[PDB]
């Protein structure tokens, strides 16, 4: 198997060429923040939550989405402002439109989007405005229930009905600050 | 259960009939098939298809989705992602003429904003809403690429340059009752014609579409100034 | 050694000790290392107590001996090798320049996945003549727990020793008399080891009862 | 619960039935319960609350012969009905919803 | 520079839609020289004539024919058979300000056509859509007539001129959708998905429609790409610069008299367009402009004499975009017409990622709060550090482009945007209504 070194923040290490930034992060114990990614379905690059300051690119990376190259250098929140502004910034425009569930929200304390907050997130918020709001819950089956507000819109509930199971009965609709996970009609 | 969105809820979710009579179908199907065989894939039809079935109904109805997706061989919840993704697909009873007022930037501050508020007043209808005769559906539209022209006003997609709310309301108040003033650039036709049109399945060969004034300001201005067209080879 | 000292491995985000609640988030894999060997230039008057135990102690002896130094928050640490222990202890208890006669005593915490390292002996010790501080760490493997006692230089290691040994297993060879001094000596186990349950009892509600913290689900 | 040092909370929440509503919002504690003879008296709850439906008064005296009967239920911690209030099972004031609740614009 | 008319030539006769008018004036003859050179010799013709991309990218033409790989003599086996390359039109114009492209296509739309063929011929692509949005309703029934006309005259189909060639156009009407308008969404929305932008890599030019290799170009490119296969690559190259040769179309709209498509050579300034127009409305003075769409950073009369070339607005910190040059005067708000832009933005957001789909929400609702009282002196810098949250870190280029309009604004008329705080927006609407 092909093997490319690589540079994640000041240590370098050696990962099996086709690896995500984030999967050689993890791998050498840097924690990126995440939400859309996930190691079992495709790459989606969609909450922009992952990203990272690469050498030799303009932009900021999603190391969820960016394959590990030989010789590249990534800097994480860790090692890089740009970076942690990045991260800081998206996580603010994750948290703006989100309720104040956590004291009734089931995911409280197994929250993986309060978990990055705190570790990636302001303080407090700047957000003065009014919330999205949706109504809640609205159940999708006899089993699941669906808080659009608490959605952070990773699609991985989706990618999942697609890639892992055959079942897309779920799917994004409608379009920007109104895109929800919906099963479209009474289906 | 309640499953799926409250229908209260904004952006009216996809409602209404359930299902299509047995000879709707056929007719639809029968249309169906010639727009799927112009594809490679099937699934590039599925945008076509819920035009067809927005000119069978007024609007994207669960009938129409359903038989979108058994066309298509897609789930409900698929076609409904794409479904509700684009702003055409309408999803409440649209009037015989979908009116909208670019309301963009540039046409807004033309008078754009004057235009959809003269028309509010006139009408006594909020955009999206459909005028009680049902002939009428007053919409905001964003540009349209036809900010030379601005404002511009929208009418079953057939384009009205240069309105003011005077030019506007009058349109609006023929088009309720009785003529259609002539679009400037299209020939006007039902929200059902244009529905399927968009699927590809109208001649193509409609009258209208004149150059007008601001498409040949260029032209009429390089030739008053006698200026070399280009550089001869 | 001169590598950092792992003592547990974590991984998975969010300090999951198991599988973890959300799908995709248990692949981190994060080392839990403690401090490692300082670079030379110690602060304070760490750098004088470190030159002057080199210098008392030969330049084998003491490289036998210290098999680390780290200095934390401001806070000297020797990692003394075992068996050296009392050598080094008597150095800095007599040495004029050193003269650490107060020991404040023998601290036991115990590491089960520090291989070969897991039950650390802490010696906070104090100069008041200097008003100076360290600290000594001894390791010993979970297999041989046996630390050499400083009964003869600091007495007031007795009964430190022997509270280490009754929540550890660690066995200070040489101590006069290492019997328990908090647990019954018909007590089996070491309560302290991580091992050892928390050996709670469930909290009685109406209906329900709360089990214990140890059992019930925690992250870190 | 949480923050209890000492397991003394015990609480169950359920869903906020538009037949029968508890608390604003969509939970609220059906089950409460404080082991008195395992609290400390810390304080970490009331502190730990988000809403301030726990607090702590200054009545002190508290003790029996038994056991059990030293872990308090809803019903013995529930203030009492004031004046103007209504029983709990009841909808929400009026034009009024979760977030006026916390921002303290409810009134009898 | 002399307003160069050579797309717009035709324009002013009568029905200059129809094949014959375009046969009249040499129409089809670029087809005819293309189809007698080879599709590699038409790539390296148009990469020679430096035709860059004519929507907001202006990426180089002829490079991105070029990245198609066609097997070109290395042929190993036919197991792999290859894929099918596909041409796709991007006819969808729906930036703001950007009208070029729908007068074209309503106009002549068998330049389109023709530029369309000879561009699947040098790619190679059996295929070809016209993806069109469905708001020009009037451009896809002359659109779908144009293609129907090149059909019966033997254009399309196969063994067009006898040359073996074979190309099959469908003219696709999108539904609404201002996203759909970039690639890999324009893909994702012709495939009959939800037209949000794919993830790249994979590129079009190797994973494009149904993943087999795609080139999306804008129908200014495609409609240029006539003009230069005959005329020669020298007689492009004599219009523009080295690095922004040609001519293209400018979509002079807004608070200027006499607005309309002028076709010019790129790189001509403001200044002259205006001239041409008779300047901004009479009896007010320019306060700013769109370079490109709303998409580009907003210009004002300080750089009204920088040249309309992809280098010239990089230098000024624009972009060029799709020549969209819609103008506002005094009367106009800056605030105002960002607030608008914003609104836009917000709702033509697919949404997919987080940066746009909240940033512009909230960037909309803090605009709609200064244009009305609810402003606050720290409003200011919460705008400007969202559009840097959202410039940059936007899964699309759309995010950057909503931003844009935000950063601009504020960096040329923060003074306006502190005067809003005061109460409000200052400035009677009437007065900009355009009578
Ligand atoms: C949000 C967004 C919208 C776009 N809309 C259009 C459009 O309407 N028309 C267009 O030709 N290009 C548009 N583009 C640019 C395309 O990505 C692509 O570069 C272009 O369609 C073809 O390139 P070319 O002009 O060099 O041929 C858009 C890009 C973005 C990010
Ligand atoms: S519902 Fe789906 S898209 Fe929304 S946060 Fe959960 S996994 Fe992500
Ligand atoms: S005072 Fe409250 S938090 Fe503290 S132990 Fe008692 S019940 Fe628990
Ligand atoms: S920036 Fe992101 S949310 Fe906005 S249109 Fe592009 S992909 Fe969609
Ligand atoms: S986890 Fe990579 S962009 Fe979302
Ligand atoms: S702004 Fe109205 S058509 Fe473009
Ligand atoms: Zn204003």
């Amino acid at each position: 198997v092909e093997m490319v070194s690589l540079t994640i923040d000041d240590h370098e290490i050696s990962v099996p060429k086709g690896t995500l930034l984030i999967r050689a992060a993890e791998l050498m114990g840097i924690q990126i923040p995440r939400f859309c990614d996930h190691p079992l379905l495709d790459p989606v690059g969609a909450c922009r939550q992952c990203l990272v300051e690469v050498e030799g690119q303009r932009k900021p990376m999603a190391s969820c989405t960016t394959t590990v190259m030989p010789d590249m250098v990534v800097r994480t929140q860790f090692t890089s402002e740009a970076a942690d502004k990045a991260q800081r910034g998206v996580m603010e425009l994750l948290l703006i439109n989100h309720p104040l569930d956590c004291p009734i929200c089931d995911k409280g304390g197994e929250c993986p989007l309060q978990n990055q907050a705190m570790s990636n997130g302001r303080p407090e918020t700047r957000f003065e405005d009014v919330k999205r709001t949706f109504p809640k819950p609205i159940s999708i089956s006899s089993q699941v229930l669906l808080d659009r507000e608490r959605c952070v819109l990773c699609a991985r509930c989706t990618r999942f009905s697609s890639q892992i199971a055959g079942d897309p009965f779920i799917d994004l609709m409608e379009r920007g600050a109104l895109q929800q996970v919906g099963i479209g009609q009474d289906k | 259960l309640e499953l799926g969105q409250r229908p209260d809820e904004a952006g009216p979710p996809i409602s209404g009939p359930a299902t299509y009579p047995d000879d709707v179908t056929e007719s639809l199907r029968a249309d169906a098939e010639q727009i799927i065989a112009r594809y490679p894939d099937a699934r590039s039809a599925l945008l076509p298809l819920l035009h067809l079935v927005q000119a069978q109904d007024g609007y994207l109805t669960p009938a129409g989705i359903g038989f979108c997706a058994a066309q298509l061989g897609l789930t409900e919840a698929e076609v409904t992602a794409v479904a509700t993704f684009y702003s055409m697909y309408r999803r409440t009873p649209t009037g015989d003429y979908l009116v909208g007022v670019c309301t963009n930037t540039l046409c807004a501050i033309m008078g754009g904003d004057a235009i959809l508020e003269a028309l509010e007043d006139h009408l006594g209808v909020h955009p999206g809403q459909t005028t009680p005769d049902g002939r009428v559906t007053l919409e905001h539209v964003e540009c349209n690429a036809a900010c030379d022209y601005a404002p511009v006003v929208m009418v079953n997609w057939e384009f009205y340059d240069n309105q003011t709310p005077s030019s506007a309301r009058d349109l609006v108040d023929g088009l309720r009752s009785g003529s259609p003033p002539p679009p400037t650039r299209g020939s006007l036709c039902t929200f059902r014609e244009t529905a399927r049109t968009l699927a590809g399945l109208t001649d193509p060969n409609a009258p209208g579409g004149a150059p007008g004034a601001a498409t040949l300001a260029g032209l009429r201005l390089a030739r008053e100034r006698g200026m070399t067209a280009p550089t001869p080879p | 050694g001169d590598e950092p000292e792992i003592i547990a491995v974590r991984r998975g985000m969010f300090g999951n000790r198991d599988t973890g609640d959300t799908s995709g988030y248990g692949r981190l894999v994060r080392p839990v290392a403690l401090p490692g060997s300082t670079p030379r230039p110690y602060g304070g008057y760490f750098d004088a107590v470190m030159d002057r135990l080199a210098e008392v102690l030969g330049e084998e002896r003491y490289a036998m001996s210290i098999e680390r130094v780290v200095v934390y928050r401001d806070q000297l640490t020797i990692e003394v090798s075992r068996v050296q222990l009392p050598a080094v202890a008597s150095v800095l208890r007599d040495d004029p320049d050193l003269r650490f006669e107060l020991c404040l005593g023998v601290s036991g915490v115990h590491y089960p996945e520090d291989t070969g390292r897991e039950l650390h002996a802490v010696y906070p010790l104090m100069s008041i003549t200097h008003n100076r501080r360290i600290q000594l760490e001894v390791a010993a493997p979970d297999a041989d727990p046996h630390i050499p006692s400083l009964y003869a230089v600091y007495p007031t290691t007795d009964w430190h020793e022997r509270e280490t040994y009754d929540f550890f297993g660690i066995i200070f060879d040489g101590h006069p008399s290492l019997t328990r001094i908090e647990m019954p000596d018909d007590w089996e186990g070491h309560p302290q080891r991580k091992d050892y349950p928390l050996g709670g009892i469930p909290v009685e509600y109406h209906g329900a009862q709360i089990p214990p913290p140890d059992q019930r689900r925690s992250y870190s | 619960a949480w923050a209890c040092p000492a397991d003394a909370i015990y609480v169950e929440g359920a869903d906020n039935t538009a037949d029968e509503r508890y608390s604003p919002g969509e939970r609220y504690g059906r089950v409460y319960q404080i082991n008195y003879l395992r609290c400390i008296g810390c304080g970490l709850c009331i502190e730990a609350c988000p809403t301030r439906a726990l607090t702590m008064t200054t009545e002190y005296e508290m003790a029996d012969d038994n056991r059990a009967d030293l872990i308090w239920g809803k019903d013995k911690l529930l203030a009492p009905l004031q004046e103007g209030m209504q029983a709990p099972p009841h909808d929400m004031a009026p034009g009024k919803t979760d977030d006026d609740y916390y921002l303290g614009n409810v009134t009898p | 520079t002399p307003l160069t008319p050579v797309l717009s030539r035709f324009w002013d006769e009568p029905e200059p839609w129809t094949l014959e008018t375009y046969r009249r004036h040499d129409g089809y003859q670029g087809l005819q020289r293309a189809l007698s050179m080879g599709p590699d010799d038409v790539i390296a013709f148009v990469k020679d004539s430096g035709l860059r991309g004519r929507g907001g990218a202006g990426f180089p033409t002829g490079t991105k024919w070029s990245f198609i790989p066609q097997e070109r003599g290395d042929q190993p086996a036919g197991g792999p058979a290859a894929k099918p390359h596909y041409l796709v039109i991007n006819a969808d114009e729906s930036e703001p300000g950007t009208c070029k492209d729908i007068p074209l296509l309503l106009t002549t739309p068998h330049f389109l056509v023709e530029g369309a063929i000879i561009a699947a011929y040098a790619i190679r692509a059996r295929h070809a859509f016209i993806y069109v949005r469905g708001e020009v309703l009037p451009v896809l029934r002359r659109l779908q007539a144009a293609v129907a006309e090149a059909y019966a005259a033997g254009y399309l189909g196969t063994d067009i001129m006898g040359s073996g060639f074979d190309l099959d156009l469908i003219v696709h009407a999108g539904a609404g959708a201002y996203i759909c308008g970039e690639e890999t969404a324009l893909l994702d929305s012709l495939e009959g998905r939800r037209g949000q932008p794919r993830l790249r890599p994979p590129f079009p030019a190797v994973a494009g429609l149904y993943a087999c290799p795609t080139v999306v170009n804008n129908v200014e490119s495609i409609a240029s790409v006539p003009p230069i296969m005959v005329n020669g690559v020298d007689w492009f190259r004599s219009m523009g610069s080295e690095k922004s040769p040609g001519f293209t179309l400018y979509s002079l709209s807004g608070h200027v008299t006499r607005p309309g498509q002028y076709e010019a050579p790129l790189g001509i300034t403001l200044r002259e367009l205006l001239e041409y127009a008779g300047g901004v409305r009479a009896g007010h003075q320019l306060k700013f402009w769109t370079p490109g769409g709303s998409s580009t950073p907003l210009l004002t009369a300080e750089h009204l004499d920088v040249p309309l070339d992809y280098e010239g607005m990089a230098s000024v910190g624009s972009m060029l975009g799709t020549k969209a040059l819609q103008i506002f005067d005094e009367t106009t708000c800056v605030v105002r017409a960002v607030r608008r832009w914003t609104q836009f933005y917000a709702h033509e957001s697919c949404g997919k990622c987080t940066p746009c789909r909240e940033g512009t929400y909230w960037l909309a609702q803090i605009y709609a709060r200064l244009e009305n009282g609810a402003g606050t002196e720290a409003d200011i810098d919460k705008l400007l550090d969202i559009s840097d949250n959202i410039f940059g870190k936007s899964f699309c280029a759309l995010g950057d482009g909503a931003a844009s309009p935000i950063m601009s604004s504020i960096k040329h008329f923060r003074d306006e945007y502190v005067a809003h705080l005061d109460g409000g927006c200052p400035f009677d609407p009437h007065a900009s209504t355009l009578m």
